């Protein structure tokens, strides 16, 4: 429609356009040059004299004589529909699977309105992830924000794919329940490479998990503003589904470190003085606006659950990114380099991990009544086992008592059978059975943290229940 | 298994995409058939009037030389100037007072900018 | 089995042809509606 | 333990001082840019 | 009202021209949607307004209007039983008229303008009124709300409305100057409300918990700090303080909590029962709620709004308990705001004026003589949650420099099922000596010496931990095993207090005095018997141990008989022993 | 432009035992090698140029010494192509922008090299691209930004440094050419952090996009232990995808031997924490055996001489044989110490020197040496009984 | 300064070993001083006069009381003269630059005056390029007989190897000789620490037909043995010396003897043969099976002779 041709300055990612006071702040524009190619851009500052536009991609062919700028949209919006399930997008809503575009039921602003605190309710139901070290000891509750802390060489992508493939609800354990409750997975990847992109595509298509999933994939060579936009679009779709069609959505964010770095670059490009250690001052508020979009709402049947994934920059928990993610999320799951190098997958370390909402999603009427005590006993026993393992290197095996030797054997069996489950999908009952089989190695009466009725009901099973087909 | 259902679903989606793109081609043919019919003066005059309303401080009116005689009535009414240009057909462009801003009211532009909303409605019309 | 996959493919082809004919049954009305809405 | 703790605190002080100096330099150069733009165009 | 237009937009910062006459830190409405913001800089004919919500979609040339007043709260009837955000916006009515989301530019009133109130005058025409006096009363649940003249209003009464039903808007009193006085008035949140005189810390703040009331007391009008380790039962202690303290009004402020934690606190309180009346506890509380994704300015102003409301209720003549949760989150918001203004940081990125702001917040507490001549007090208990439990954080360092007490809540004790899980080795209190005369005149003349003896026993028990660590406890001789056992008895029977029990949830000062007397007497008799040559295992199976242990669970009125019976049995059992 | 990207399933045989075994890199993958000055980046890159199995090698000397380019120019014509048999220089392209050359050409040299590599890939070859230092490119960008008077980020670098690095590194991969052929580009880039500080922005940006990471240690370089790779800090994401190729071309149990070696190294690293506290003599005999086996692995398998006439290159089968010998000796020693044979006597067994010196055996003499050494391993412990 | 003067006094090629044209051309010295004090300058002048080397020397003197900005020009003028002499009159030129630290200080002064973007600790961002324009002017050119050899001298500010000046210099140059304060405090001269030192062009000029066939392996064995000795020195500081094994005691004794006999020579001129003999005498302390880096032929040829046959 209406175009502006008064370009007066082009440098780096920015260009200035004169007599453009009709452009709203934050608007999305299209930039066309003499060759007819069109680029994207966002308005970052509007004045009476000129407007400043941050250009996506690159400014190679631009010139001050032939370039023109045209408006696209006042506010960034996304078109959503229930037909998005089974589709892949590039991070700004553009399809990349070769299928025709969807017809939106409505168009919603990607930035979200905060939930009213009086409209929320307490999370009270769990999600079966199929991984024993998460289901039993760090249970994920519907409406929680439980991030995963990983390192540079650890296999976080494999764990993300496995959880996305295996996650499900268990209505039968909640009294009678309803056998039909919709479940969906929203997957958002930021700054991934071609290899990771191919791996994710293959994993989602080879097992049928694509039919219930919406994928937003953003590559490492894509513009950084698209990386900024990707999680917000994913969460917009998730909120729409959950709170308009009563879906139980699970959102996975592949790497928030890439998001933080892109945010830092964007802030530096707009001439803003950085805060602590070079990161933007408003980093906490931005991460809060992302994370705090999950939960359960009173009077609604849907829910949103988030699992952020981030690589600790130098295996340091003091770094601003993990530290600020800790302030906003409820617990964390931390991977161990030692377990990974020992050949154990998934390399989840129970001792530094923690789930802060676990106590509300377990018990009677959900999972089983022995869940909490079994988890506590496993934690204490594993801690004792690792301590005795450290001591036996010096004082030798013969100098240990019988209980200490039993604890050491328990720790080895725990590492070999409970943590190292491979690609196997375990229901919660299977994990509880394996936990009781491991606890049976310890003598009865050493189990301080379990009540007598549970021991009488479950103690006494042999490890061959799982050792036969681990 | 569900793989055959996936084939059915993707075939349905591809058929719907073919349907919509063929509809788009027929619509574009019908729209480009307008300049050969006596109905084009009224629509181009209305589009030029809307474009001039879009720029309150518009200075000049610019179109292909075929339409300038029709636009002379608005040029004398609104007081703007007229100059020929081999620009896109089925639309009239205007130039602001400063010479920096510029509007365009091509019919293909309206089709491109309205098809996003029209696709959802015509999906119901087709089926 | 391959026979079931062939049956699914034939069913998809038949349904796609039927949907194509159904769309052809209303192409004129859709074109007229689009032309009416696009015009001022 | 106290010696390593003191060394850690010393290194933290040094890094924080360098960060503060960098922030000061950035503020000065941004002030120069803004002043030149707003005064000479 | 000064009215201008938008000139430049860049993020939340908007430069408006034609605003000559606008005043610094006034609240302005930006754009056609009327987004609120603050003027932070004036330059020539322009003004720099910074908006709270997002500014996407705004255009150059939209109107900007200045209200002419700084950030302020409305003080009057209708605040009790209410839930507010950081800038006093009623969340319930926003939910009613908007849905589950908080859309931008919503307009609601802090006090309902439609509810009727039972006015009851207390002045007559011709009377002279000074700021702080009582004009009339209105029943608000179990309270009698006193409509106070604003602190800066003086004149003579011209007309008074008769008793009846009115909203908070009808002018009930009009002065000879023509000034109209309504049931409410507004007050800036950053200016302390005036008083006549600040009294001394002479009376205690009874919390109902034996450890806090005895070992680490806090005076009425004092200040305290408490850490926030996970799993330590901080919320249980906070709601126990709300339920059982001698405060008349409770103001709870959550400035930057997580979403689910705010959900827990917003769901639990409407279920608690007020012990004094049996009705809901919510009828005497005000809740200020803020999650992490709410605007930064609200999170920064939440504590000031809370303390201003507390000061108002103090001026009415009550005693108010103010609980601020996670002041670390407030400090984080302050740091972000300072960063947006490009200020040179100090220490760990915080602004250099962090300590000044913390002192300004904490120093509004105290027992005062109100302008009406009555007595009122405000007590502040602020929670501090360091990044990793480190006490070297500038926030914690500046907080511990001004508070009068510090109750180091511990997670290790909670792991061992010791509740309340308060570590008595790291805690301290600076109010004991000042409160001593009150104890001597109100509970007993011997109480301070008994408390010092109990603390000495605890310290002596703590001193033996190295030997018990290195060598098994059973190897120790009698004179040390006795002190170990009496310390264990103290921990199990006096320090611990079950908050879910019907009668153990609340304990008076005299009950604590009796329990301490019994424990000290038993220890003295056991020491004498040990000096006489009896075996310790003989002492460990005396019938008096159960009598001491069950002293917690006896009723309050039934206590004195039980106390004297056990004191008699203290001598009865030991004289039978050789 | 290309037609389609492909998954990597074929190793890039660098010729160094540690890189080829512990931290493999696929044909179309990317790798990085950071370290302080003196660590051995340039020697490693020249060794990869000499001994790798790529069809064409493109060497980019971005902002480094001219004597290195002179050494390459003088030596390469006299060497032999490992596969073709012709002169080594006939398969090599050099782009040189030395330290004292104009600064603005440092940015251009990287693009020229990668474009030439992509062209040769489009012809249907497998190309290896060696970037001598990307830190010089970053410094040139910083200098130009300083001239522009821009707002810096982190240590004065321009904000778009990470975007530029990602755009450069994403040009690698195994593809289907527009002509229907198949080719690949492998990128190995060296990093020069200021002061060896791995927290520097360029190194952190490189961490997030490479598939393999080869960290160098100054402590190992000081004691003249080369290739001086920090095993605790290095990793490789291509290990799982290359397993079928190893099973088909090296040995059916090769991944198991590699896993055993990795487990032994990790156990040795764990025990060294106690060793640094109480000394080796405080440990039990099994722990001492683990420590000694770790030392043997460090000194006789990971160590490789770039200038020795035979140790310079190593095949996959030679490394497999050495690993098999080490594992067999470890099993025998563990069995012997389980029945009470003292460790302090085992360390003087004569076959230890044969295991240690098996590196220098010729590629064609090796199998007989391996058979004799395995039988001698069996005999040295069977004769004890 | 003493080490630089000694190197300039004793430097010589060995044509008889390499079989080249037996010639005795003396080095020409170009001496550039930047911010030098009077004490050091007088020492250098007296040393050159004593050796009689002033007639072959060109001196560019910028004392500490001279203007600071003049230091930008001195290295360039010195290197221009050196290049002219070497590549147009077939001289073998040795260049000594007294303190690049003062040069970097002047560079930082100018950069701060111009409002440049700093690198680390305020030094300008183009310092790497500026230093490379100076260091990279040495070398040899095909078809010509002359050569330029550079021996820059710089002071690490707090003995901190990670300071920007030593860091960039190490990234540009072709090795470094690092001095140790610990060795100096023990009275050892020259206090050259072998572990942090490096020579990148060492392999080009050593081996059979240049110095001797055992040179490289002897060097590697010495490096490994000294590193082991230093680690055992660290260990004995924790577990005490009486708790050592016999092998660790041997390595500790080797490290002590190395520091007291190989490094510490004083003001004496050792030929390469003497140095190799001393190195073999030191290596003979260790058991023959501990010399893994050396081939058995060389061990059979040279191992066994004791240190007392040299001194004592
Ligand atoms: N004073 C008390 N009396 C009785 N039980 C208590 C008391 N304090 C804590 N508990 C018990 O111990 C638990 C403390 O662990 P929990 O994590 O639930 O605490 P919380 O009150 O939610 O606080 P926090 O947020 O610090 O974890 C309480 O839930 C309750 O079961
Ligand atoms: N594999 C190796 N074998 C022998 N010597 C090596 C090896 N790797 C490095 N070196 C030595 O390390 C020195 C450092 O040189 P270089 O490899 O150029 O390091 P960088 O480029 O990391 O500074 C080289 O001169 C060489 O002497």
């Amino acid at each position: 429609k209406k175009e502006y041709t008064g370009i007066t300055y082009i440098s780096g990612p920015l260009l200035f356009v004169e007599n453009a006071k009709d452009l709203a702040y934050g608007a999305i524009v299209d930039i066309k040059d003499g060759t007819g190619r069109v680029r994207g851009g966002q308005v970052i500052e509007v004045s009476e004299e000129y407007a400043v536009i941050q250009v996506f991609e690159e400014t190679t062919g631009l010139d001050l004589a032939t370039t023109s700028v045209s408006l696209v949209e006042d506010v960034a919006r996304l078109g959503v529909s229930k037909e998005m399930l089974g589709r892949r997008f590039n991070g700004i809503g553009k399809p990349i699977d070769g299928l025709p575009p969807i017809t939106p039921e409505k168009r919603l602003p990607i930035t979200g309105l905060p939930l009213n605190p009086v409209a929320r309710r307490k999370p009270e139901q769990f999600i079966q992830t199929g991984i024993s070290t998460i289901d039993v000891m760090n249970t994920l509750v519907r409406g929680q924000k439980l991030p995963i802390f990983s390192g540079s060489g650890l296999p976080a992508n494999e764990i993300a794919a496995q959880i996305a493939r295996q996650a499900t609800v268990r209505p039968d354990l909640s009294g009678e329940g309803e056998k039909e409750e919709p479940f969906a997975v929203v997957f958002a990847a930021m700054g991934i490479t071609q290899r990771e992109l191919s791996y994710f595509i293959q994993e989602f298509e080879r097992t049928g998990a694509l039919s219930r999933s919406v994928l937003f994939l953003n590559k490492a060579d894509d513009p950084t503003i698209e990386r900024i936009l990707t999680p917000r679009m994913a969460l917009t779709v998730a909120e729409y589904l959950a709170f308009e069609h009563d879906y139980h959505v699970l959102v996975i964010l592949t790497d928030m470190t890439n998001y933080c770095e892109a945010l830092r670059e964007i802030g530096a490009a707009r001439e803003e003085i950085p805060g602590r250690r070079g990161y933007p001052g408003y980093m906490y508020t931005d991460l809060a606006t992302i994370y705090e979009r999950a939960g359960v709402v009173e009077g609604k049947k849907g829910s949103v659950t988030q699992i952020p994934i981030l690589s600790m920059p130098d295996d340091d928990r003091t770094h601003p990114i993990p530290d600020l993610t800790g302030y906003i999320t409820e617990g964390q799951i931390q991977l161990s380099r030692e377990l990974h190098r020992k050949g154990i997958y998934p390399p989840i370390d129970p001792l530094p991990s923690l789930s802060r909402l676990m106590n509300n999603g377990v018990g009677k009427g959900k999972t089983r009544e022995d869940h909490k005590q079994v988890s506590d006993q496993l934690y204490s026993a594993y801690a004792n086992g690792v301590d005795i393992r450290k001591l036996v290197a010096i004082i030798g095996e013969d100098a240990l008592t019988e209980n200490d030797r039993r604890y050491l054997q328990f720790a080895d069996a725990f590492e070999r059978f409970f943590i190292n489950q491979g690609q196997q999908n375990r229901s919660i009952e299977e994990s509880l059975q394996i936990a009781w089989a491991l606890l049976s190695m310890l003598p009865q009466g050493e189990l301080k943290r379990i009540s007598k009725d549970h021991i009488g009901k479950y103690y006494g099973q042999k490890l061959e229940e799982i050792w036969g087909a681990p | 298994e569900s793989a055959g259902e996936l084939l059915v679903a993707t075939a349905r989606t591809q058929a719907r995409g073919e349907v919509l793109e063929e509809v788009r081609r027929r619509v574009r043919e019908a729209l480009e058939a307008l300049p050969q019919k006596p109905e084009w003066p009224e629509v181009v005059r209305k589009l030029a009037l809307e474009a001039l309303e879009a720029l309150p401080g518009a200075k000049a009116l610019v179109a292909n030389p075929e339409d300038l005689p029709h636009l002379e009535a608005l040029a004398r009414e609104r007081g703007v100037e007229l100059q020929a240009e081999p620009a896109l057909r089925l639309g009239v462009r205007a130039v602001g007072a400063e010479g920096k801003t510029q509007v365009e009211n091509s019919l293909l532009a309206r089709l491109d900018r309205a098809w996003d909303a029209l696709s959802s409605k015509v999906a119901q019309a087709l089926w | 089995t391959e026979a079931l996959l062939a049956r699914y493919r034939e069913r998809a082809e038949a349904e796609a042809k039927a949907v194509r004919e159904k769309a052809m049954a209303r192409l004129d009305e859709a074109v007229a509606l689009v032309l009416k809405e696009v015009l001022p | 333990i106290p010696g390593i703790r003191a060394q850690i605190r010393f290194i933290q002080q040094v890094l924080e001082q360098r960060e503060r100096e960098d922030t000061f330099r950035l503020k000065r150069i941004k002030g120069k840019i803004e002043a030149r733009e707003a005064e000479e165009e | 009202m000064i009215q201008g237009v938008i000139q430049k937009i860049a993020g939340p910062a908007v430069i408006a021209k034609g605003m000559l006459g606008a005043r610094m830190y006034d609240i302005c409405k930006v754009g056609e949607e009327g987004l609120v913001g603050e003027i932070i800089r004036l330059d020539g004919d322009t003004a720099f307004v910074q908006v709270y919500e997002d500014t996407s979609g705004l255009k150059v040339g939209e109107p900007v209007v200045s209200t002419g007043l700084p950030l302020a709260v409305e003080l009057g009837p209708g605040m009790l039983n209410g839930i507010y955000d950081g800038i006093q916006r009623p969340l319930e009515r926003i939910r009613e008229k908007t849905g589950i989301y908080i859309t931008r530019g919503v307009v609601v009133h802090a006090l309902d303008r439609e509810k009727k109130w039972a006015w009851t005058p207390m002045v007559k025409p011709g009377d002279e009124v000074r700021g702080g006096m009582v004009l009339g009363t209105v029943p608000e649940f179990g309270f009698t709300h006193k409509i106070l003249v604003p602190p800066d209003v003086r004149g003579r009464v011209k007309e008074v409305k008769p008793a009846g039903e009115y909203t908070v808007e009808e002018p009930v009193v009009v002065l000879e100057d023509g000034t109209e006085l309504k049931m409410y008035h507004t007050w800036p949140v950053r200016r302390a409300r005036p008083v006549q005189r600040k009294l001394d810390p002479n009376t205690p703040f009874l919390t109902g918990m034996r450890i806090l009331d005895v070992l680490f007391p806090v005076a009425m009008g004092g200040t305290a700090a408490i850490p926030g380790p996970f799993g330590a039962g901080k919320s249980v202690t906070q709601q126990s303080l709300a339920k059982w303290s001698n405060a008349d009004v409770v103001v709870y402020v959550g400035c930057g909590e997580r979403g689910n934690e705010m959900t827990d606190v917003l769901v639990e309180f409407p279920e608690l029962t007020d012990p004094k009346t049996g009705g809901p506890l919510m009828h005497r509380t005000v809740l200020i709620a803020n999650t992490s994704n709410m605007p930064v300015a609200a999170r920064e102003a939440s504590i000031y709004v809370g303390v201003t409301i507390a000061e108002y209720f103090r001026d009415q003549g009550f005693s108010v308990a103010l609980m601020a949760d996670s002041t670390s989150r407030w400090a984080e918001a302050l740091r972000e705001i300072s960063s947006r203004l490009e200020e040179m940081p100090a220490e760990e990125g915080y602004p250099p004026y962090l300590a000044a702001r913390l002192a300004a917040f904490y120093e509004r507490a105290g027992k005062v003589i109100t302008l009406g001549g009555e007595e009122g007090a405000v007590t502040i208990v602020g929670a501090v949650s360091p990044p990793g439990g480190d006490m070297s954080e500038p926030v914690t360092q500046s907080t511990l420099r001004i508070v009068g007490a510090f109750w180091r809540l511990d997670a290790s004790l909670a792991f061992r099922r010791h509740f309340p899980a308060i570590n008595w080795n790291g805690s301290y209190s600076l109010f004991t000596s000042a409160l001593d005369p009150w104890y001597r005149e109100n509970v007993a003349e011997d109480y301070p010496e008994l408390r010092d003896a109990i603390s000495e026993l605890l310290q002596r028990e703590a001193g033996l931990q190295e030997i018990v660590q290195l060598v098994g406890p059973d190897a120790l001789q009698d004179a040390e095993r006795l002190v170990i056992e009496v310390g264990r008895i103290i921990r199990e029977d006096f320090l611990q207090q079950n908050a879910y029990h019907e009668v153990d949830a609340y304990c008076s000062m005299k009950k604590a005095y009796g329990i301490m007397k019994m424990i000290l007497a038993f220890y003295k008799e056991a020491e004498a018997a040990i000096k006489r040559g009896v075996s310790i295992d003989e002492i460990l199976q005396l019938p008096v141990l159960e009598r001491i242990g069950r002293a917690r669970y006896v009723s309050e009125e039934e206590f004195p008989a039980y106390f004297e019976e056990a004191m008699k049995e203290i001598q009865g059992a030991f004289k039978a022993l050789a």
